[PDB]
């Protein structure tokens, strides 16, 4: 029958790793490098947009930042295609709790749920698991200004500063030295792009292949805001931190 | 036992000059009890304002369908929906439940923000869609409320004299309905400034 | 419900 | 008031044109002999409705049968009915006359009441009005009548059930099945009327 | 109060443009007259809802089918799938609707009832004012209408409706569907019913009506 | 009996690529050259009419689609997987937006249902990948005209002008140099025809061209009058002789 | 190599099992032809009845699906019994929801569209057939469109399939050179069937008895198969000139 | 290759081996035929004679079909049951929706659809037995023989098992000998002879004859088995034969 | 070879070697014996142990009050078949008050084993079976094979040693058909059939299992002391 | 199961619960709690239909439980009444819907507030300074609506809860067997021993 | 409903 063709994708290597989990991962170290910094008055998302034509609509493309909803955004590496199943996923989660409770969703909850469905598809079902990695930047008032990351593993941990895709063993490394607790946001900006500019594959650091979003507590008295940094505004932080 | 009628309530929507008013009373009763007098029946989503007479816990429940569906559409549309889209969610949406429906009688009222040509729009509970010029009415005083607008309302009224026509139209409107009244809240709504005004009004 |  | 009679060339189907909703008439000239196949037709009594949704199965059934096994018997056709009749009983307010012409079987009519059970019949007649002219029609039927014959004896039939039946009335039409083909015949109140 | 009326070289359908509930008028200038496909119209009585709601969801599958075949559609196709949703639902859908249209077959008139029984006619007429507008049809129709003929014999059907049904009022919608040419909607083709000067303005002197509380909404992010 | 086949055939190899979506690409690069290029007041999709034979009708094979009134599509790639998806786009135009919001969607949000198929096709049980690349180009009120590229992955990019299929390289590099964003939507059309006569190498003609823009509001060709909201369709399919009269001033 | 087996891309883009569906197309070794008249679309197949024991009356590749559309099938007879079956339940099914006769070109693609599934889904294989369809069609007049294992369709002028298909079709496109238009200029189809008859006897280089050959017609309103004294009686014709 | 390991595959000949495989299984089995007579169809087999301990004439193994087909089968036995049990449900349906008895045309069909679809899926395994099968309908008579592939014709004469080409032989002969045609006792009596003829290719194990018939004159136009002083004087002619 | 991974798949030589790997299975088993008169049907089965401390595996199962088998191969597929068996009887009786005929009965266990053959993910059935039966046209004994093969017979054996039991009834076919009205004399002939399958063990008390059916004996098992007398 | 009252004060949220369950012409018991413990810091009581009561009541102190558990964290009053009215706003609609009334008091320990939720079967919620289900309401809440001041502390509370209580001791028509006070404040929820 |  058909036991011919099954690639058997949720079974234990003799090891015990998850053959398609490692592969999906080292999938994932190719993609655009996407970091995540968090400051004690807010959180900074930069994103590397991969390998741009010139002829490329900028203003108008999503490719690595999301948002979730008002206080939870996600920046993604790996298949973009696999990621807006998960977002649209993450997103109904986020509305049906607000639906039951009356209540924004905690980070955690939103970004453990999502990480369920990622395990679920390593344990059970036959198919190949998602290959994405996500960085979860989102506030709640339980625990304020929060950094995740999941993977098709499954498994979540929470982060100060944290890279995933290309390059994170030189990006950790470089984030791990110059990162501090008090830090600002306005450093948290400078520190990602530093750190991007360093760490790129690319000759030089252009405003046309980044994506850039900060949440801070910067609107008008003790609320959120998302700011999705437009391409003039990722031109204008650029040269204001000395990079171009 | 006839859900239209057990918790009672109204709403009123109105068109002036550039802009448009929605009101509603603010009683919440068991039949005869009143029970709550905060009961308030309009809702936004942007600068879309949708108001609910009818059964209560259908009122709250559409709400948070609305809302629901409404932060989904401007996650993906990255835009805030506009009147006239809105209008025809809530008609799909009620008429979903074709043959187990909401006992509601929603009215929709907004400021298109490309255009600025205010509209307002009202529902029966299987969602066929009532557009109007004028005004939209809906509650247990509906016949009160259609006898006072019919007669007061007349067209390009200033947003200072559309309260006052829409105000007068809810509470004389109100002191008809047994389960009507208790309290009333108004909706001035203008291009990009919106003003809200709770009214005093007998309070049997 | 409305109902020519 | 609806009739199907076999004769020597082969079968002819009559009817009435008044649909009723209560005591109005909501269509005076309504065509109440369906065809189900080039020479397989059906006279609808009962729900409308029903007799349409029933009609139009059938009609698709036999489409289907014949792009397959070819050209369907009169009792083929007769037994989808009966089929769809018998078994949504419940649901169904149809009694269908069924008539067809084959080269072999020649004229052939097949009742079927409310119940679903079928009857082969020389000659059949249906719907309310046909309660009025059961005693002429059992009186004036002869087998192997002649074309003209057979056409006279359901005008005159029809006529009676439309004068005493408040819930027939209009023209009668007329469908003749022979091996030279199908012939569509009207009669206006003028002519059966004064009969 | 809807009608059909088959004409020279196509066919015309009207309707009036009032809405009630019970004894109430709800709405004094509704539409009753819904677009199927360009040439394929539709004139509903009945429950307001199931008739706009049959006519959207036929008309949705109506375009997909179009796209799909390469072809205009047809009267018939809107009669079929109309009359088989409605049965379905053993009449619970309380829509009675004439489909009228222009598609490569020629020019179509039907009537779709709640349980699903479709009736045809060279004129028809549906809804609580249907007794009112046949009676004028049966007195003034014949065979070979011009188009000028049948607008007039419709909208005549129409007003016998508005003034002698309860049920009926407001004004004449009418929709003309020729071979070879557009379809064209008259919106309010006859408004009669035009509400007179009032006595009296009924504007309140400012300050007029007693207020507790004032506060700014914020509808902005 | 039934499909045995629920599990992945598309999987990750030991390198992190995945297989299929990569041989479906290159099922796409085999495929006949497609383009789009965005103006400032419209859209033009183009591709060649490859005829499988002569004594074919050229014209009943119909590579550039109507998707909705103001969004169309073409493809490069394996022509009857692009046929269902078309057949699919339309209905989930309805089924998840028209029938809910009484209005058709914005392109963004129907490309978006169109590379959701194409992304289970990569994951669901007992399937294959869709072996095409779309060019998707519409207009709606609040986004203006917009050009999107659908990969057999589901990944889609917005495009201010792309080319893909055959001769896609050289294609994109011709774009780049006379692409402005002052293009008026006639100079778009010449800079089309321009394009695509480098890669088609027999006739350049309106019979083997295939061309459609979303353009300005048609009102002669929406079949009906009396709903002034209603102006009718921005997509257009140019005609046979239309092509002809502007390869003449070529 | 399992990439051969099943419906999955191949590293150079291709489904070897749709290539190989193909090759079971001419597996009969028959080849047919079908060309438009003015008011009619003749359809032509050779008929080879090898062994003695058969009914020759049940030997056929050409079916009739509904009244007015044929089909006849390049490939082995149980695939092709599969697709007459298939398509007469969706013609009919057409007829019943639509309430108008399933055009011949809707038939095709709807076909196709199933054809096409067969290419994606696994459980599925392709049917070894090419399914050629012929009306006359009430809005598009007579109509020729022809069905593959890889789901493609496409309306023809004419043309003919089979192992000695392109013979058959160089031949076709000579004569639509020489005529300068896109049907056989003929009134009566019984000279459009000797026109078929005549052009594959060139093109094949082999001649007919009445028993050789098979024909469908298709006029407005019915579609018909011609008996062994029809198809004797046209070739007498052919024969007389 | 493995093209052969799967059921449904296409080798890229354009051929399913696992059919052709399946054609083998028939090709092993016991000798069964077919002739069609004036007003009929006879349908005979070879029954193989294993022990002394099998109960004469108690292993049929031709089959009923409604009342108006017989069925026989070479190759594996249970596959031809499997298959008779479909005919039977698909001749049921079929009456009870168009009240006539089914068609041999459209019987054949029925079976034909049913064994096509085995070759669709690698899930199933294709049917292992050409099937001989037909009767009298409206139209007159009617034989047909049904392939493991799904493949079926109409026959003048048919024959499959381990035999068949020397069947094959002496059909050809009868149907070159009687142009306007067999009657139906002369067919019981030629299938007989056609049985003994095609048991020189299995001929280590003596065997059992078995012979059915459906004849608009001598059966009434229903499937009856051939027993006692018909079968006995059928026997007798195919023994004078042979010698 | 690479054809016997599954019984949906046909060697080039059109055999099914998952089906013939389920036959080798009975071979493996213990030997059991069959044979009928014209008024009796008799099964002797050599039963199994596992050692000297364990029991011997029974092998006679009871269908109706007339009708039963014996088992030689897998005994969990023999109880599943037996089940089925008891059902269909059931069935014939409480439905249409009629004693299931043998040779329906055999056509039913065929047409069930068959479905098993065809299908993927499905294994045959690893059990041969002896039916014996008296119905309304006398005495019966089939032999099942989860190939889906059922032969109607006077007298057979299947199992180990199966040969010797089958030669020696081939032999004495004409003594033991006409042993009519007499029990005892038709076990006798059994008994002996199935000693002809005996190496180095002879029938014991708790080794030998006997049933019998026929025209005014109900269907009933004999082990133990009950069988002293045939040994 | 019939009397189950609420006051929300400065600083605490007071549930009067009466004690007698009947069934017939017998009091079955006299010392009911008809309350649940959802929280630390939030109290239900409930009324309504035998069995359904104890079952609805049960169910969402077990879901309240399973949340605190799982994020190590308590809902806050709002977020429970929230939940709480969802499951009987789907019950309503159910095959057989939960006929259970309930009070929802609690402590908000972020806000520092005592919040009083009202919800009826059909899943009716409102936020109130006092509340009442059933006939209780046709007397206190007149009563409340004259001696109740927002600025209350849980004595004064307490008193003007046994003003309620005796009221309806006085005109109510059945012997409800007293009641069990409970206050939910920051403290959390403690029972008044003597009442 | 409509209903000879
Ligand atoms: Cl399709
Ligand atoms: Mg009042
Ligand atoms: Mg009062
Ligand atoms: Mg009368
Ligand atoms: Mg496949």
């Amino acid at each position: 029958g058909s036991r011919r063709y099954d690639s058997r994708t949720t079974i234990f290597s003799p090891e015990g790793r998850l053959y398609q989990v490692e592969y999906a991962l080292e999938s994932i170290s190719h993609a655009g490098t996407a970091i995540g910094i968090m400051a004690s008055d807010g959180i900074v998302l930069a994103a590397e947009r991969k390998v741009t034509s010139t002829l490329l609509e900028q203003d108008t493309s999503t490719e690595k930042l999301y948002k979730l909803n008002d206080k939870i955004a996600v920046a993604v590496a790996g298949l973009t295609a696999d990621a807006e199943i998960l977002i649209n996923t993450a997103r109904i989660h986020a509305q049906n709790y607000l639906k039951t409770y009356n209540e924004d969703i905690p980070v955690e909850i939103l970004v453990r749920r999502l990480s369920d469905i990622k395990q679920g598809y390593t344990q059970h079902g036959g198919l190949r698991p998602f290959g994405v990695s996500f960085i979860y930047a989102g506030y709640d008032d339980r625990y304020g200004y929060q950094l995740y990351t999941s993977n098709p593993s499954g498994n979540y941990t929470g982060w100060k500063a944290i890279s995933v895709g290309a390059n994170t063993s030189a990006a950790q490394t470089l984030l791990q030295m110059d990162y501090k607790d008090d830090m600002k946001v306005d450093d948290a900006i400078e520190l990602a792009l530093k750190t991007l500019s360093k760490t790129t594959d690319s000759s030089a650091l252009t405003y046309d292949r980044l994506e850039f979003a900060t949440i801070r507590k910067g609107a008008n008295d003790g609320e959120v805001y998302q700011k999705i940094f437009k391409p003039q505004e990722i031109k204008d932080i650029l040269v204001k931190t000395g990079i171009t | 036992s006839d859900p239209s009628s057990i918790n009672g309530g109204i709403v009123v929507a109105m068109t002036g000059k550039d802009c448009v008013a929605i009101a509603c009373d603010l009683r919440l009763g068991s039949q005869s009890l009143g029970v709550s007098n905060k009961f308030e029946k309009i809702f936004h989503y942007g600068h879309v304002f949708l108001g609910i007479t009818g059964l209560a816990t259908d009122v709250t429940t559409l709400n948070e369908m609305f809302r629901y569906k409404t932060n989904l559409y401007k996650l993906k549309e990255e835009r805030a929906i506009e009147p006239e889209t809105f209008t025809q969610l809530v008609s799909s949406s009620l008429y979903e439940r074709r043959f187990g429906p909401y006992f509601v009688g929603p009215v929709v009222a907004g400021i298109n923000s490309k255009s600025g040509k205010p509209f307002i729009a009202g529902f029966d509970l299987i969602g066929c869609i009532d557009e109007a010029k004028d005004f939209i009415v809906s509650g247990t005083a509906s016949d009160q409320l259609f006898g006072m607008c019919e007669s007061l309302y007349e067209p390009n009224l200033e947003p200072e004299d559309l309260f006052e026509t829409i105000s007068q139209a809810l509470l004389n409107a109100a002191d008809r309905d047994a389960l009507s009244g208790w309290g009333a809240v108004v909706y001035i709504i203008k291009k990009d400034e919106v003003v809200k005004r709770y009214l005093k009004m007998r309070q049997d | 419900x409305a109902y020519x | 008031s609806i009739m199907a009679v076999t004769f020597k060339d082969g079968v002819i189907l009559g009817a009435d044109s008044r649909t009723t909703t209560g005591a109005y008439i909501a269509n005076r000239v309504t065509d109440k002999l369906t065809r189900v196949h080039d020479k397989i037709w059906c006279c609808r009594s009962g729900s409308a409705a029903d007799t349409q949704a029933i009609a139009d199965i059938v009609q698709y059934h036999l489409e289907l049968y014949t792009s397959q096994y070819g050209t369907p018997s009169t009792e083929t056709a007769a037994s989808v009915f009966k089929e769809l009749c018998y078994e949504n009983k419940d649901n169904l307010t149809a009694g269908i006359i069924v008539a067809g012409y084959d080269d072999k079987n020649k004229g052939e009519v097949y009742t079927i009441p409310l119940g679903g059970s079928v009857h082969k019949l020389p000659y059949a007649i249906a719907g309310s009005g046909s309660t009025f002219i059961y005693g002429y029609c059992d009186k004036n039927f002869r087998e192997n009548m002649s074309k003209e014959e057979t056409v006279d004896f359901i005008k005159h039939s029809l006529s009676q059930a439309i004068k005493w039946d408040g819930s027939s009335g209009g023209v009668i039409r007329m469908v003749v099945l022979t091996a030279a083909g199908v012939e569509r015949l009207i009669f206006y109140p003028d002519e059966y009327e004064q009969l | 109060t809807i009608v059909g009326v088959k004409f020279n070289n196509g066919v015309v359908i009207a309707a009036d443009t009032r809405s009630t509930q019970g004894p109430i008028v709800a709405d004094k200038n509704c539409a009753k007259l819904h677009r199927i496909s360009p040439k394929i119209w539709c004139a509903g009585a009945g429950t307001a809802a199931d008739t706009e709601a049959v006519t959207q969801l036929i008309g949705s599958n109506i375009e997909l089918h179009s796209l799909y075949t390469s072809r205009e559609p047809r009267v018939v196709s809107a009669l079929q799938m109309l009359k088989q949703h409605l049965f379905k639902y053993q009449g619970h859908i309380g829509a009675y609707l004439i489909v009228a249209g222009v598609d490569p077959t020629g020019s179509h008139l039907f009537s779709i009832h709640a349980h699903g029984s479709t009736d045809v006619g060279y004129y028809l007429s549906l809804g609580s004012g249907s007794l009112a507008a046949m009676a004028v049809l049966e007195s003034h129709w014949k065979q070979d209408l011009t188009k000028e003929e049948a607008i007039k014999l419709a909208s005549d059907a129409i007003q016998a409706g508005i003034w002698n049904d309860l049920g009926s009022g407001s004004n004449v919608d009418v929709c003309v569907m020729e071979i070879g040419k557009d379809a064209e909607y008259l919106r309010n083709y006859l408004t009669p019913n035009v509400r007179e000067e009032k006595q009296k303005s009924y504007k309140f002197p400012r300050g007029t009506t007693a207020v507790l509380k004032e506060s700014i909404v914020n509808i902005c992010d | 009996m039934t499909d045995r086949y629920s599990f992945s055939l598309t999987t990750f190899s030991p390198s992190g690529k995945l297989g299929q979506i990569d041989y479906a690409l290159t099922a796409v690069k085999q495929g006949v050259t497609s383009l789009g290029i965005k103006a400032t007041n419209g859209v033009v999709i183009a591709t060649e009419k490859k005829s499988s034979s002569p004594l074919a009708m050229s014209e009943t094979l119909s590579k550039v689609s109507l998707l909705t009134p103001d969004i169309g599509a073409v493809y490069s790639g394996m022509g009857p997987d692009y046929r269902v998806l078309v057949d699919k786009s339309r209905k989930v135009a309805h089924t998840s937006y028209k029938r809910i919001y009484g209005e058709y969607p914005p392109t963004k949000l129907l490309v978006s249902e169109v590379a959701k198929i194409m992304q289970e096709a990569t994951q669901s049980g007992g399937v294959r990948p869709f072996g095409v690349s779309l060019l998707i180009a519409g207009h709606d009120e609040f986004n203006g005209f917009s050009l999107y590229q659908v990969d057999p992955s589901g990944s889609y990019f917005p495009w201010k002008a792309t080319a893909i299929g055959k001769g896609s390289v050289a294609a994109k590099t011709f774009l780049e140099k006379r692409w402005n964003d002052e293009l008026e939507l006639e100079d778009a059309i010449h800079i089309a025809l321009l394009t695509l006569k480098e890669s088609v190498e027999g006739e350049f003609n309106g019979d083997t061209i295939e061309l459609a823009i979303i353009g300005d509001e048609n009102p002669d060709l929406l079949g009906y009058t009396g709903i002034p909201t209603d102006k009718g369709p921005r997509f257009r399919k140019l005609t046979s002789q239309e092509i002809n009269d502007r390869l003449e001033a070529l | 190599g399992y990439d051969r087996h099943i419906t999955i891309f191949s590293p150079e883009g291709r489904l070897y099992q749709v290539e190989y569906a193909f090759k079971a197309t001419n597996q009969t070794n028959i080849n047919s032809l079908a060309v438009r008249g003015k008011d009619c679309t003749v359809v032509i197949s050779q008929k080879k009845v090898p062994d003695k024991l058969l009914d020759p009356t049940t030997v056929s590749y050409i079916f009739c699906i509904s009244r007015t559309i044929g089909m006849v099938v390049n490939g082995p007879i149980p695939d092709a019994r599969n697709a007459a079956l298939r398509a007469k339940a969706e013609a009919a099914e057409f007829r019943y929801k639509y309430g108008y006769d399933m055009p011949c070109d809707v038939l095709a693609k709807r076909m196709a569209n199933l054809s096409q599934i067969y290419t994606q889904r696994a459980y599925m294989r392709p049917l070894g057939v090419i399914l050629t369809f012929v009306s006359v069609d009430e809005e598009l007049g007579p109509s020729i469109y022809k069905t593959d294992p890889a789901g493609y369709y496409v309306g023809y002028k004419a043309t003919a399939t089979g192992p000695k298909q392109q013979e058959i079709t160089t031949n076709l496109e000579n004569h639509f050179k020489k005529s300068k238009i896109d049907h056989i200029n003929e009134e009566s189809w019984e000279k459009v069937v000797e026109f078929a008859i005549t052009h594959m006897i060139d093109a094949l280089g082999t001649e007919f008895s009445k028993n050789d050959l098979e024909v469908g017609v298709a006029t407005k309103d019915k579609f018909f198969t011609l008996s062994a004294e029809n198809i004797e009686e046209r070739l007498v014709a052919i024969a007389e000139q | 290759t493995g093209y052969d390991l799967s059921n449904s595959v296409f080798s890229p000949d354009g051929r399913n081996f696992q059919v052709e495989y399946a054609v083998k299984a028939v090709e092993n089995g016991t000798t069964s035929i077919g002739i069609k007579c004036n007003d009929g169809v006879v349908f005979a087999v070879e029954k193989l004679i294993t022990s002394k301990l099998l109960v004469p004439q108690k292993n049929v193994k031709i089959q009923v079909v409604d009342r108006h087909i017989g069925c026989v089968y070479s190759g594996l036995i249970p596959d031809g049951r499997h298959l008779v049990n479909r005919g039977r449900e698909e001749a049921a349906s079929f009456k009870k929706l168009y009240k006539t008895p089914i068609p041999i045309p459209a019987f054949a069909d029925r079976l034909g659809q049913y064994v096509q679809a085995h070759t669709l899926y690698n899930s199933v395994r294709p049917f292992g037995v050409s099937t001989i099968f037909g009767g009298v309908d409206k139209n007159g008579a009617h034989l047909y023989m049904l392939e493991p592939s799904g493949s079926y014709w109409g026959y003048k004469g048919a024959a499959t098992g381990k035999g068949r080409q020397s069947a094959k032989a002496e059909l050809e002969k009868l149907v070159d000998h009687h142009p306007e045609g067999l009657s139906a006792r002369e067919a019981v009596k030629q299938a007989a002879k056609i049985i003994y003829l095609a048991h020189e290719d299995n001929k280590e194990k003596d065997f059992e004859l078995e012979i059915s018939w459906c004849s608009l004159s001598e059966t009434n136009g229903l499937h009856k088995f051939v027993k006692g002083d018909l079968l006995q004087e059928a026997i007798d002619f195919a023994q004078k034969e042979i010698n | 070879n690479n054809y016997d991974g599954d019984t949906v798949t046909f060697s080039p030589t059109g055999r099914l070697f998952q089906v013939e790997y389920a036959l080798e299975a009975i071979k493996q088993g213990s030997v059991t014996v069959g044979l009928r008169s014209n008024t009796h049907a008799v099964l002797v089965a050599l039963k199994r142990n596992a050692d000297e401390l364990s029991s011997y595996q029974k092998k006679i199962i009871k269908c109706d009050e007339h009708m039963g088998l014996s088992l030689a191969g897998l005994a969990p597929d023999a109880r599943v078949l037996s089940n089925y068996l008891r059902q269909q009887c059931n069935y014939s009786s409480l439905v249409f008050n009629r004693k299931l005929a043998v040779e329906r009965a055999g056509h039913l266990l065929c047409d069930k084993a068959q479905k098993n053959t065809q299908s993927y993910g499905g294994r045959p059935y690893g059990v041969g079976l002896l039916i014996i039966g008296y119905d309304k046209s006398g005495a019966h004994l089939l032999e099942f094979q989860p190939s889906g093969n059922v032969t109607e017979l006077y007298g057979t054996a299947i199992g180990a040693r199966s040969q010797g039991a089958k030669t020696y009834l081939e032999r004495t076919l004409d003594t033991f058909i006409k042993i009519d009205g007499n029990p005892d004399e038709l076990i006798k002939a059994g008994v002996e059939a199935i000693s002809q399958s005996l190496r180095d063990e002879s029938l014991t008390v708790d080794n030998l299992s006997i049933a019998i059916v026929g025209k005014d004996t109900p269907f009933t098992i004999y082990d133990g002391e009950a069988v002293a007398k045939y040994i | 199961m019939d009397i189950i009252l609420g006051i929300r004060v400065q600083d605490s949220v007071i549930l009067a619960s009466s004690k007698a369950v009947t069934r017939g012409i017998s009091v079955l018991k006299d010392s009911d709690d008809k309350t649940r413990q959802l929280s630390p810091h939030t109290l239900m009581s409930f009324a309504g239909e035998a069995g359904d009561t104890v079952q609805f009541a049960e169910y969402i102190q077990a879901n309240i439980q399973l949340y605190s558990i799982r994020e190590d964290y308590e809902l806050s009053p709002q977020a429970v009444s929230s939940f709480v009215r969802q499951e009987l706003a789907k019950s309503i609609r159910s095959r057989r819907p939960y006929q259970v009334n309930v009070l929802i008091g609690g402590y908000d320990k972020k806000k520092n507030k005592p919040e009083l939720y009202q919800i009826d079967y059909l899943g009716t919620k409102v936020e109130l300074p006092y509340g009442a289900h059933g006939y209780s309401g046709f007397y206190t809440f007149s009563l409340l609506d004259h001696h109740y001041r927002p600025d209350m502390t849980t004595e004064e509370g307490l008193d003007l809860l046994k003003l309620c209580v005796q009221e309806l001791e006085k005109r109510m028509p059945m012997d409800f067997k007293g009641v069990i006070v409970k206050i939910v404040d920051k403290d959390g929820i403690r029972q008044v021993d003597d009442f």
